[PDB]
């Protein structure tokens, strides 16, 4: 996945539809997701558990 | 240039109050993501603490939340984080991590050397 | 207290709510607040007729 996902200050919409599922941890893959203030839609596909 | 240094390290044990610190260079921590991972021996990076920029709202995971306290400093351009009464069990190597400055390189993640804590 | 506001902008900010006595100043012609986290739009933008 693109390691500048997280610069898009202005991102609206995420569409993740990969495996986020990484080994023993609670999605830090994505712990920049907070980052992104104007995000408004959200569509994850990863098989979450939690 | 652009790189994180973080101290405070010193094993401790359980019943006082470690202050941890940063060294953030080459941009303001004001307009930033300011992150802490925890590193464990034959464990994988954990987050801990979270400030979010343009606001200053702090983000606890829930196995250390409402335990610490971080705060950012832009008078020494750092960030302190602040435990109380850490548990053996929380012994780590705490990693700062700053993401997606508002200069824009090929390194978009900065990693501190890694500062190790022990609680017995 | 600003009363002869012409041409107001407040792109690209974190606003929720245009408060009320924004509209005190009349004079507005172009008014614009857009990539905002705005909720509704005022009734008195019918006190600005300019």
């Amino acid at each position: 996945i693109p390691l500048w996902i997280y610069s898009l200050k202005t991102l609206e919409e995420l569409h993740l539809t990969g495996n986020l599922s990484a080994e023993n941890n609670r999605y830090i893959v994505i712990d920049g997701l907070r980052e992104l203030k104007r995000l408004k839609v959200l569509r994850l596909k990863s098989n979450l558990s939690k | 240039q652009v790189q994180l240094v973080e101290s405070g390290g010193g094993l401790v044990q359980a019943g006082g109050s470690l202050r941890l610190s940063c060294a953030a260079s080459g941009f303001p921590v004001m307009n930033a993501g300011m992150y802490w991972y925890r590193q464990a021996p034959g464990k994988e990076r954990e987050w801990v603490a979270a400030i979010e920029s343009e606001g200053t709202s702090t983000y606890y995971a829930d196995s250390v939340k409402g335990r610490f306290t971080i705060s950012r400093d832009n008078a020494k351009n750092t960030v302190y984080l602040q435990m109380n009464s850490l548990k053996p069990e929380d012994t780590a190597v705490y990693y700062c991590n700053v993401k997606d400055v508002g200069d824009n390189h090929f390194p978009y993640d900065y990693w501190g050397q890694g500062t190790q804590v022990t609680v017995s | 207290n600003l009363t002869n506001l012409e041409r107001l902008y407040l792109n690209r900010n974190k606003i929720e709510k245009i408060p009320t006595q924004l509209f005190y100043c009349r004079k507005l012609r172009y008014l614009d607040l857009s990539h905002n986290n705005l909720t509704f739009l005022p009734a008195d933008i019918g006190l600005l007729q300019n």
